[PDB]
RNA sequence: AAUUGUUGAAAGGGAAGGGCAUUUGAUCAGACA
RNA sequence: AAUACUGCCAGCUGGGACUGAGGACUGCGACGUAAGUCAAGGAUGCUGGCAUAAUGGUUAUAUGCCGCCCGUCUUGAAACACGGACCAAGGAGUCUAACGUCUAUGCGAGUGUUUGGGUGUAAAACCCAUACGCGUAAUGAAAGUGAACGUAGGUUGGGGCCUCGCAAGAGGUGCACAAUCGACCGAUCCUGAUGUCUUCGGAUGGAUUUGAGUAAGAGCAUAGCUGUUGGGACCCGAAAGAU
RNA sequence: AAUAUGUAAGAAGUCCUUGUUACUUAAUUGAACGUGGACAUUUGAAUGAAGAGCUUUUAGUGGGCCAUUUUUGGUAAGCAG
RNA sequence: CCCUGAAAAUGGAUGGCGCUCAAGCGUGUUACCUAUACUCUACCGUCAGGGUUGAUAUGAUGCCCUGACGAGUAGGCAGGC
């Protein structure tokens, strides 16, 4: 031979798994974050777009929704850690949402099903944006820091 | 204190045992109430600088 | 074959009963401590409207961490340092205050800063630094029967039987303390205070007695 | 052998294990035994007392060989007799019929007294005795026959 | 295999000493004292504020 | 770092297998490994090191210093136990029964033993019959009997035999040894 | 091999070469499945 | 009344960083009326990106910080101390005689077949009688003498074993080893019985002397590392002398 | 004086009884070695003890230099002891 | 505290730039920076303490748990290439 061959060889059977001890126990959000409140959002396609807060969804993400009508936002998904959350809010009292969860977002155009559910809590929300003035027109505005704003001074 | 070492032994056994006779290092103070009647403190300081000579 | 349920009902009933004696013994101890500290407060507050001074007992207990360095240091108080166990920078042991002792002490200030501790870093040095010699082999506390099985002997069977034990100075504060491994603590956490640590305490350095401010440092160390 | 040899191990130090002090030189204490009664003479009062000058008569032409004569002691002496024939003879311990032990044919010169043979009678041709090497033997019923 | 402080770990903290459940739950680390109203002889206040 | 107080890393000192190469040998020491491990009997933790030690400590338990050690009083019928080879003694003349085990017996010794109505037991017999090593007599040998340790320790006043390689007068009998050629020892 | 010619790439404000680390350029293994 | 300061709580709570060793179960606990549950003897859950030079390795370059020429002898070298332009290939603790400690192996009061003979498939292996060598006696310059008062002694520690006790412990025996007191043999100095070819003989009991001794043998042979000595003696090196 | 340094802090201990001899006393007097007997770990301070003891054989080394303190010669020295 | 006393040879040194209610001197209070040290974890090697021949698979100088330690010339030894 070229090489004289172990005299021991490693079981190739294969162990399994000490029973780990760590529950999925469920997240609480951080108290700026309350249904109907505008976020800001930080990063990603609609970065620097605000937004209303809909529902909180067990995946842990967010439930927004521009309105679609307004800045082109739609019902969609985002992250609670990619969010600056404002202090303003519109009572979302009257806007559906149960129908919404992980897998409503499921991968599987456009279903006909989310057009029409995008304009039943759009037409919801601003019913009651517009009991505000102005906030109409902020909300197809984007977010950009101006020369001289420190966010660690800022209040959102 | 070996002679006295008997004793104590003999003396306290044939008594109901508890002795205790090794020696032991000088144990810091108990507490204590030192009183002020007939001895208020008399106030020091420190004094000048003389020379006497 | 029994035992299945049977002999694991035998102990665990029993381990129970252990338990039982340890909180029926560590409640007495906080009744014990309370009171004797109670004492002190009113004896102080007695005297003075009674007219007198109410001198404390000397204290009877005292920890000591070493400060300097490993080299360059004299045969003589090289050697005590070795008996006090304290081998290394920053570790740190209790010793029993006697004259016997107190001019081992004395033999050591320049390298070690020392005095008074209280039950709370008693308390927080066994719970997280506190080993035990067995067999040598440095074992970390972390159940209450590590120390039974062998200060059981003489009393404590329990991690506060232990912090009782020294606290106290109590009759077996030799075997109680050195079943303790020296402590390892860190670096300070605030820093020293101090800006050149090699003096006196008295002399705004970081050496010898310091006596109730052992603590503040201590609790930094841990 | 030579891989085992240390000087293996010592190849790539640049002393090979001699110092770069005091180094490996021909001759330091002078060659052989020089020096003996001078730098030397700590080693040799000491692991060898009694070395240095006379003592005794000479002896020309001394033929070892006129001084020959092995010593056995009573200690033994029952083993020149073939272990076969010898418990035969232990047991009936007789005059009449005692084993006759020709030393000198099994190559000693004297009999000494080394300690304890059993009270069996045997009779010790022999060159030499001891006092005592005789006497033993006649308290168990022995003699010695003096030969050459 | 791997040592877990006691003072953070409420867990550990139980596996030795079970005081520490009453002594949370008595609040005890925040114990009201009997209040007294004990006050000092002038000897002693005067050589305090003496000089 | 750490003020050492002892020399670290240090090894132990003693041996902890035999050196030998011997594969008879090496299974004695699995029995008596394994019977010293699961007896909590002392004589299986003597008798494992023993069978480690060097053939300088092993001398031979003579045949006749056995006989001597069964006079002893209540030991005639205890099993004596060498662990080493044991030799034969035509000086004792009688010789009494019992039961050497060893690690070997020479041609005379067992011959002498077996002679006298007795056993040889090699050293696993031993173990079968005697697990605890129940009513055994272990000798040792006489380490000192050495010619070698004769040598070690010489010096001035010593009295403790030169090494020297012809002896006689002429050799290492004068100066330094009488008080007549400079001195003595 | 020292040393040399050509060709190719690259760096070079009083030497060259090295350590830790990363940019960029070139080159490469494995690993998905 | 408050507050400050100092201290404590096995009072609550936010942000940030690094780690995730282990691999069925087994422990100590914790919460529950309970069933079960848990953060209690070491990370899992969910979601996405690429499946490639994306990550990673090698390499050149650049940039931050750091980096004196190595070897030697020396208290101290980067040294204004020596060798070294560069490459290849040679290039230095050997072998032998005779030894110390140690270890392995054989056999063991003995041990060593190998001068030799036998013999052979022929410098091998196989076999062997007589000696010899070392050991099993010492001590004296020598003439010489030559190791049991005694269970081969007494004492004190001794592992182990034996006997009692559930056990803790108590006795019993106690090898090796060590300490000590003796006894034994030779030297030396005393002592000088019974006898006697009247000077030969030296029993006996003794002595702050002495010995590389006896006191139920440990040795012989092969081998190996280290070490010793003589040899060209780790390698190169005089000025000289000689024929 | 300070600092430094000898011894001691028990089981190889302590107490009773009364054995040996040629030393020794006026003397069974004493000395020395003993048999028999009484008392256990608070059995005679503290702290430590990754144990303690023991033997054999062999390397290198045997140019030393510095610092605080004490200190000799020298005016001194990066001098010499 | 400052000034005078205060004189040497290439051009040059609070380390440099520079600094004057200091970036100077004495002293106090905090915060902050960073060693191969300290604390915790991981891995390597060393030393030690334990566990494990029970067959019917693979190493018994092996396997498994555990703790502590790691400077090095001359020099020793070891295990390897
Ligand atoms: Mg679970
Ligand atoms: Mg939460
Ligand atoms: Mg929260
Ligand atoms: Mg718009
Ligand atoms: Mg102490
Ligand atoms: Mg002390
Ligand atoms: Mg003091
Ligand atoms: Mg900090
Ligand atoms: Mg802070
Ligand atoms: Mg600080
Ligand atoms: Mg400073
Ligand atoms: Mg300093
Ligand atoms: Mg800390
Ligand atoms: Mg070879
Ligand atoms: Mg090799
Ligand atoms: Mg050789
Ligand atoms: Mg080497
Ligand atoms: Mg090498
Ligand atoms: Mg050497
Ligand atoms: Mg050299
Ligand atoms: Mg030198
Ligand atoms: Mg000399
Ligand atoms: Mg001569
Ligand atoms: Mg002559
Ligand atoms: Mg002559
Ligand atoms: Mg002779
Ligand atoms: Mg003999
Ligand atoms: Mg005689
Ligand atoms: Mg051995
Ligand atoms: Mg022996
Ligand atoms: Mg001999
Ligand atoms: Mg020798
Ligand atoms: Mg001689
Ligand atoms: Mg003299
Ligand atoms: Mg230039
Ligand atoms: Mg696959
Ligand atoms: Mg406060
Ligand atoms: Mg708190
Ligand atoms: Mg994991
Ligand atoms: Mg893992
Ligand atoms: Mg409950
Ligand atoms: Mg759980
Ligand atoms: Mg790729
Ligand atoms: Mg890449
Ligand atoms: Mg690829
Ligand atoms: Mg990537
Ligand atoms: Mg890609
Ligand atoms: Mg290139
Ligand atoms: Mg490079
Ligand atoms: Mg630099
Ligand atoms: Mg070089
Ligand atoms: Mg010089
Ligand atoms: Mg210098
Ligand atoms: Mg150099
Ligand atoms: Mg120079
Ligand atoms: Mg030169
Ligand atoms: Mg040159
Ligand atoms: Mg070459
Ligand atoms: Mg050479
Ligand atoms: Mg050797
Ligand atoms: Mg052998
Ligand atoms: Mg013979
Ligand atoms: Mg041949
Ligand atoms: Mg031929
Ligand atoms: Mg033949
Ligand atoms: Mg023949
Ligand atoms: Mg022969
Ligand atoms: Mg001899
Ligand atoms: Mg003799
Ligand atoms: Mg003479
Ligand atoms: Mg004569
Ligand atoms: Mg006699
Ligand atoms: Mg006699
Ligand atoms: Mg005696
Ligand atoms: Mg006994
Ligand atoms: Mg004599
Ligand atoms: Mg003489
Ligand atoms: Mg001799
Ligand atoms: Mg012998
Ligand atoms: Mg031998
Ligand atoms: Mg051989
Ligand atoms: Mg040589
Ligand atoms: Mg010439
Ligand atoms: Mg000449
Ligand atoms: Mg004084
Ligand atoms: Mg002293
Ligand atoms: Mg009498
Ligand atoms: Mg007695
Ligand atoms: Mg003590
Ligand atoms: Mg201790
Ligand atoms: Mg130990
Ligand atoms: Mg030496
Ligand atoms: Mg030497
Ligand atoms: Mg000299
Ligand atoms: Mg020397
Ligand atoms: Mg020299
Ligand atoms: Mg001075
Ligand atoms: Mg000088
Ligand atoms: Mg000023
Ligand atoms: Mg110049
Ligand atoms: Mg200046
Ligand atoms: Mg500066
Ligand atoms: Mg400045
Ligand atoms: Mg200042
Ligand atoms: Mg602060
Ligand atoms: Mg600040
Ligand atoms: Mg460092
Ligand atoms: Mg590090
Ligand atoms: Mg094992
Ligand atoms: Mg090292
Ligand atoms: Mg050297
Ligand atoms: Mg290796
Ligand atoms: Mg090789």
């Amino acid at each position: 031979s070229a090489q004289k061959a172990p005299k021991w060889y490693p079981s190739e059977d294969v162990a399994a798994l000490k029973k780990t001890r760590k529950a999925a126990r469920p997240q609480k959000l951080r108290a700026s974050l309350v249904p109907g409140t505008v976020l800001i959002l930080l990063a990603g396609r609609f970065r620097g777009k605000r937004v209303v807060y809909l529902k909180h969804l067990e995946d842990n993400t967010l439930l927004i929704s521009g309105p679609f009508k307004v800045n082109g936002v739609p019902l969609r998904r985002v992250n609670a850690r990619y969010v600056i959350a404002t202090s303003t809010k519109v009572s979302v009292e009257g806007v559906n949402v149960e129908k919404f969860n992980v897998e409503y977002f499921a991968k599987e155009e456009i279903k006909a099903e989310r057009v029409e559910d995008q304009k039943v809590v759009d037409k919801a929300l601003i019913a009651e944006i517009k009991k505000t003035p102005l906030l109409k027109q902020y909300l197809s505005a984007s977010f950009s820091l101006k020369n001289g704003d420190k966010p660690h001074m800022l209040k959102f | 204190r070996v002679k006295a070492n008997a004793a104590k032994r003999a003396e306290a056994k044939a008594q109901g045992v508890a002795v205790q006779l090794k020696r032991q290092p000088a144990q810091p103070r108990e507490s204590r109430i030192v009183s002020t009647e007939g001895n208020v403190p008399q106030t020091l300081a420190p004094v000048p600088y003389e020379t006497f000579i | 074959a029994e035992q299945v349920a049977a002999e694991r009902a035998a102990r665990k009933a029993a381990n129970k009963e252990k338990r039982a004696i340890i909180l029926e013994r560590n409640a007495a101890y906080q009744k014990e401590y309370e009171t004797a500290e109670r004492n002190i407060i009113q004896a102080k507050r007695d005297a003075k409207a009674a007219g007198s001074y109410y001198v404390e007992a000397q204290h009877k207990l005292v920890f000591v961490v070493r400060i300097k360095g490993i080299n360059k240091i004299p045969p003589k108080p090289r050697k005590v340092l070795q008996l006090l166990r304290l081998t290394r920078i920053n570790s740190g042991t209790f010793v029993k205050v006697t004259k016997a002792t107190l001019e081992l002490l004395k033999l050591i200030e320049p390298y070690v800063a020392y005095g008074y501790p209280s039950y709370s870093t008693i308390r927080q040095l066994v719970y997280k630094r506190g080993f035990g010699k067995i067999n040598k082999q440095r074992v970390p506390l972390s159940d209450n029967a590590i120390i039974e099985a062998n200060l059981g002997k003489y009393g404590i069977l329990s991690i506060d039987d232990l912090i009782h034990e020294i606290i106290t100075v109590g009759p077996h504060f030799k075997q109680a303390n050195n079943f303790l491994w020296p402590f390892k603590l860190s670096n300070p956490s605030g820093g020293w205070g101090v800006p050149r640590k090699f003096k006196h305490f008295i002399q705004g350095g970081s050496f010898g007695n310091r006596e109730e401010f052992i603590n503040k440092l201590v609790k930094s160390m841990n | 052998p030579s891989r085992f040899t240390k000087t293996r191990k010592h190849r790539g130090h640049v002393s090979a294990g001699k110092g770069r002090i005091g180094k490996h030189r021909k001759h330091p204490g002078g060659r052989g035994m020089a020096g003996g009664q001078h730098h030397h003479r700590i080693n040799m009062d000491k692991y060898h007392p009694g070395y240095f000058g006379k003592v005794g008569m000479r002896y020309f032409h001394k033929q070892q060989a006129h001084f020959w004569k092995p010593v056995l002691n009573l200690d033994k002496l029952w083993t020149l007799i073939p272990e076969d024939k010898r418990d035969q003879y232990l047991k009936s311990a007789s005059k009449e019929t005692a084993p006759v032990i020709d030393t000198l044919a099994a190559g000693y010169g004297k009999i000494l007294g080394k300690g304890r043979i059993p009270n069996v009678p045997v009779i010790v041709k022999a060159r030499f005795v001891s006092k005592l090497a005789e006497e033993k033997i006649r308290a168990a019923g022995g003699v010695v026959e003096l030969i050459a | 295999v791997l040592k877990k402080n006691p003072l953070k770990n409420k867990q550990v903290l139980l596996r030795l000493n079970p005081y520490a459940k009453v002594f949370a739950a008595e609040k005890l680390g925040s114990k009201k004292a009997e209040k007294t109203g004990t006050k000092p002889a002038a000897v002693f206040t005067e050589t305090l504020k003496h000089d | 770092g750490i003020d050492h107080t002892s020399k670290q890393h240090k090894r132990s000192g003693h041996r902890t297998a035999p050196k030998s190469d011997n594969v008879y040998l090496k299974l004695l020491v699995k029995l008596y490994t394994f019977l010293a491990r699961r007896t909590d009997a002392p004589f299986n933790k003597v008798v494992l090191k023993a069978l480690f030690l060097s053939k300088i400590n092993r001398p031979p338990v003579s045949v006749s210093r056995i006989a001597r050690a069964l006079k002893q009083e209540g030991a005639a019928n205890k099993t004596v136990v060498v662990v080493g080879t044991v030799t034969d003694d035509a000086r004792i003349f009688e010789f009494p029964k019992t039961t050497v085990a060893a690690l070997r017996f020479t041609a005379g010794a067992r011959a002498k033993i077996v002679k006298a109505g007795g056993e040889c037991i090699t050293l696993d017999q031993l173990a079968v019959r005697a697990p605890k090593g129940q009513n055994t007599l272990i000798l040792r040998g006489p380490r000192n009997s050495r010619e070698a340790v004769r040598h070690f320790g010489m010096g001035p006043h010593k009295g403790k035999a030169p090494r020297i390689l012809s002896t006689g007068r002429k050799f290492e009998r004068a100066r330094g040894r009488r008080r007549s050629k400079g001195f003595k020892v």
